[PDB]
């Protein structure tokens, strides 16, 4: 209810909700990492992706709601009506920044600033030079740079998880061979003895409390 | 079509490049303590697969830092050629 | 479902016996690995199940089910037997496959003891060629009793309802 | 007739149903031992995905229909009323108490406490906890707090199960290659001559069996 | 509206967008150039088609709104009203000169002059040209015409980035297969090493980075 | 119903055996060679569709199926 | 049924005598050259492969006709056992 | 069906010349390599897996260009039997 076009607007978000979700938020880095640890202790159907993306879900579900409570309470607040687009469109703006504000965290700075730069109307010698200030230009470039600058980012830095958590697994993996041959089992296949110690190394070392932990660590602050 | 004939060729030189030396420490130390065991002879099978062991992973915890570097270049070299 | 099951299983140990673990089959409906001789005995079971008319039993047994026990008085499956069901699924196909086994055994270790004279022999590149025209070659003598084999001594039938299920209302 | 609204919830909820049940019930356990069980034996697509599947579905039931039964058996009940949106509450969250009671059975109490503080502690001001007395708190931690820390612990329960599974089948792996080595029969592949064994030997002693009672056990008595 | 055939046709071409964009955009390349990678690093399920083609979408969008927006701005004007049947089709015509620009930069004439000839029965469909004479046919050409030769000549140019990016990985698993054969450590699957070594490879190249940048670069220039 | 069911998956089991028989001989020549490695699928794919077009299957297959229902 | 049985039956005949020509070549291929390495002792074991890829090329050329007969013949046996009711 | 007939057998031929010459190199090699072993009386099992890298290696710079003109050639023919209808 209300304005006929903000109906249409809600209407619109809802149903882009989660092409949103599944590029634009920590849900992307979640479901990389678990996918990649069950390849490294070597287990092709165990757990399923139906498990694996569901605890990806919730955990980050955690991380996202604050942000959006408070637009909710922002949007859903009396104070003022709008004398004017420019009034309107700056109101409209100044809820967004806490999203804006997550994003540019975690997003890189010159990737984000290529991106800008290839919004700008074209020219037709070589576009006409500028240097703007932070407040654009640190607290305030557009969504519409930042959004891809974020997922790509966000894809990166799961990859570098997923190489430390093979290291030690990598280690097993040669050790027991080494020993085989130093016991003459040549034609024995090593496969059948380092899959059960991967297995037990990791419930030693808990690597699921772990990980579920660290990740939350990355973006809330606990005490 | 040059550039790709280049990047072809260049595939096979770094392979044959990389694998190399590691073959060519084994080769040295398994005829090495071959011929060791001809003299004052006792005949076990297992003692050069102990020792190359060691002198492979060796080799490479000296010179994995070189690999990077080679590897890097040869990336970035093709991902321009095709992106131009 | 449990005389195709048996039967699939009999083909998956075959296909893997005979090296052949790379195999070829296609099977998206039911989400199962499959393998060409695998494939094979599945259709066979079938098209002799349907011949023998196993299909009215299939509709016997449904309205059965109704009849000894209703929705409306909670009926439910009996947990003891269910907790057997696996192995027995599991001892009848290798009960049926073992003579094709000990033969290929043997076979291996034959060219094993062979090579004892001749050690440059590659006795296990030799087996590989060997063991799949032996694998056909013998399934072909043994192949007539696997209609009767399951046409009836391991099909289902509506006096079993007695057992597998009560009524807990 | 009836309400609107609680129909709305009728249908939402039987579509969620097999997500619930395949991110929090055993099912989650059931399924992952027994494949892993098959991989031990070393001969993948004996039992079929389906089979296994279908029998770790029916045991399940045993175990949660009862607990969904008693919920609606509670609230099927003409004899209640209310006064307000906190009466109505009130009754509504003390339905959900069976299932509740399953799951704190079932896991772990900081892990879950942990997702507690994190639901709220990015906006908190203040480090002391105390601040409420722990007998409603320890009680009522929330459902989605108990959701993940619930199959978090699941997971690692059936890795630990089947760790001390894999150790016969490794000696048998061991014994086999010695006698071969002490024969010098050298050049046959082992792997040709213990996977029968294995089967022959498990199916002998019907571990299928011994395993599923093992399993059922741990959640309710037979008789 | 002024006009239910200009309505009608606005609507049309609105629901057959989607098509347009799968076969006469760069997202035809975008699409396909990161799913090679994907294949090139060995990675079964992640990350989701669905990031990469939201990726892709939004990267292509950047290259393409320049031409929606002049098309827009120059029929907007109700400047001018039409005389006649020509002088409107005149009008009309002009104005999608700016993506037919586009589309015959980037196609490769001989099969656009190649459908020309046959779509036109002329001289049954195709003879002999002795002579070769060249028409100003950049201005010729139908749009129906221009979209399969673009569509063709972009599916080429995305196999031909594919086989560039796989060569560095392959160097990786020869090397790797070579020096697990000098150990004498025939039995094992190079694969459970290789893919770490993929993955680090490349973290350092940051190839998301350089590969996304340069994509676009091929089409615009920026400082 | 179930009537019409059940023939047509008689029929449809007796077009498979000649498949069969190709997709087994490949891969037993490839394992005669040791190309353990090797998907078969590859290979017999092909070899099918040669087949089916040499028998001129849809010709075969619809004259026979509407000579069933009539005389 | 007994049709039935009878189709089934001929399909294990024809793998086996398909496949046979092929597997005793590179069989005695295999127990050849294994026995000449003994008989000069040389430790090679390429040589096997190197031959017996010629050694199977070869009968596919010579067979390659008697292969497309047989699977003709049988093909149109079966389509008429299947449709050919009366 | 004179087409596919050809097409067939020239597949065989083209698998049979192409792999025939890195293995033959390689047998080649590896006979040499096993004799020296012999007449030293000096053994070890990673000698021959050396040499022979590197010899397979000089036969892939020396002969690919051919490979290529191949391959061309043959994959032109068979598109234009296959359209060759019309
Ligand atoms: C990724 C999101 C892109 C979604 C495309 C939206 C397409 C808008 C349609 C259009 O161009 O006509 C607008 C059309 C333009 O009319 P004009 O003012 O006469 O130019 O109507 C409007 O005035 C704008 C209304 C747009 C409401 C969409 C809000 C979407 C919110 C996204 C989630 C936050
Ligand atoms: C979230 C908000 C909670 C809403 C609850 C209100 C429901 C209501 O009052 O009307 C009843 C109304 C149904 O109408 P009725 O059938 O006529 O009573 O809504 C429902 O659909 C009931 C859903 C609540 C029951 C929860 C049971 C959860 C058991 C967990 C078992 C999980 C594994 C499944 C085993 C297979
Ligand atoms: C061990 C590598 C095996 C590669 C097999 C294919 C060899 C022929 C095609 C690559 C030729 C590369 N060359 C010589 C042009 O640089
Ligand atoms: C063959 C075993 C050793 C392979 C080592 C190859 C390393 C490739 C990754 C280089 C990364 C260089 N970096 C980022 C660590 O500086
Ligand atoms: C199989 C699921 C559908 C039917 C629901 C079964 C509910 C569990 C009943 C278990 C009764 C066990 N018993 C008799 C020992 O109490
Ligand atoms: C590695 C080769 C596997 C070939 C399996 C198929 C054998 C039949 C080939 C077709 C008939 C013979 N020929 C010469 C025309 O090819
Ligand atoms: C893999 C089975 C052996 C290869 C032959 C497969 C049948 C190919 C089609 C045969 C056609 C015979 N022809 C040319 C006379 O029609
Ligand atoms: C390179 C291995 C696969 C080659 C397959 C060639 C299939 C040829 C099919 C026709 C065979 C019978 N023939 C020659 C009479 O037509
Ligand atoms: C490291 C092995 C790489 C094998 C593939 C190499 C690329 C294909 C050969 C391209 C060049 C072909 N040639 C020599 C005809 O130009």
């Amino acid at each position: 209810m209300g304005n006929d076009i903000s109906l249409i607007a809600l209407l619109a978000f809802s149903t882009l909700l989660p092409f949103i979700i599944a590029s634009g938020t920590c849900f992307v880095k979640f479901s990389i990492v678990f996918v990649m640890v069950r390849n490294a202790l070597g287990l092709q159907q165990i757990p399923s992706n139906m498990t694996l993306n569901g605890v990806a879900l919730l955990l980050s579900m955690f991380v996202m709601w604050p942000i959006m409570h408070d637009a909710y309470v922002y949007f859903e607040d009396e104070d003022v009506t709008f004398n004017d687009i420019s009034s309107l469109s700056k109101h409209v703006d100044e809820g967004l920044d806490g999203y804006r504000d997550y994003l540019i965290k975690y997003s890189d700075r010159e990737l984000v600033q290529f991106f800008e730069n290839a919004q700008l109307k074209r020219q037709y010698g070589e576009e006409t030079e500028t240097v703007k200030r932070d407040k654009d230009e640190i607290e305030k470039p557009s969504i519409f740079a930042l959004l891809p600058a974020y997922a790509l980012s966000e894809i990166k830095s799961a990859f570098k998880i997923g190489f430390y958590l093979y290291l030690p697994f990598v280690v097993v993996d040669l050790v027991v061979s080494s020993v085989l041959l130093a016991l003459g089992m040549m034609m024995m296949s090593p496969v059948t003895i380092s899959t059960p110690i991967k297995l037990v190394l990791f419930v030693a070392l808990d690597g699921w409390t772990l990980l579920s932990k660290g990740l939350i660590l990355q973006y809330m602050d606990i005490a | 079509m040059d550039d790709l004939v280049f990047a072809g060729n260049k595939a096979l030189y770094l392979v044959l490049i990389l694998s190399g030396w590691p073959t060519i420490v084994a080769t040295i130390i398994g005829l090495l303590v071959g011929l060791f065991q001809t003299v004052t002879q006792l005949q076990e099978q297992t003692l050069p697969f102990g020792i190359k062991l060691l002198g492979v992973c060796l080799c490479l915890f000296l010179l994995s830092g070189w690999y990077g570097e080679v590897l890097l270049s040869y990336g970035r070299q093709v991902i321009f050629l095709a992106l131009a | 479902s449990w005389p195709f099951w048996v039967m699939h299983a009999l083909g998956c140990i075959i296909d893997n016996q005979r090296g052949a673990t790379l195999s070829s089959s296609i099977d998206p409906a039911n989400g199962i690995d499959t393998s060409e001789m695998a494939n094979f005995l599945n259709m066979f079971a079938a098209v002799v199940y349907l011949q023998n008319g196993g299909l009215v039993t299939m509709v016997d047994v449904l309205n059965k089910s109704y009849q000894l026990c209703d929705p409306m008085n909670e009926c439910t499956p009996s947990l003891p037997p269910l907790l057997t069901f696996i192995n027995q699924v599991a001892q009848n196909a290798l009960v049926l496959a073992s003579p094709v086994v000990l033969v290929l055994l043997l076979s291996e270790v034959f060219l094993g003891l062979l090579s004892r004279f001749a050690p440059q022999m590659n006795a296990f590149a030799i087996s590989l060629t060997v063991k799949s025209g032996i694998a056909v070659l013998i399934m072909l003598l043994y192949f007539s009793p696997v209609l009767p084999d399951n046409v009836l001594r391991l099909s289902f039938q509506a006096t079993g309802l007695s057992s597998w299920f009560y009524e807990r209302g």
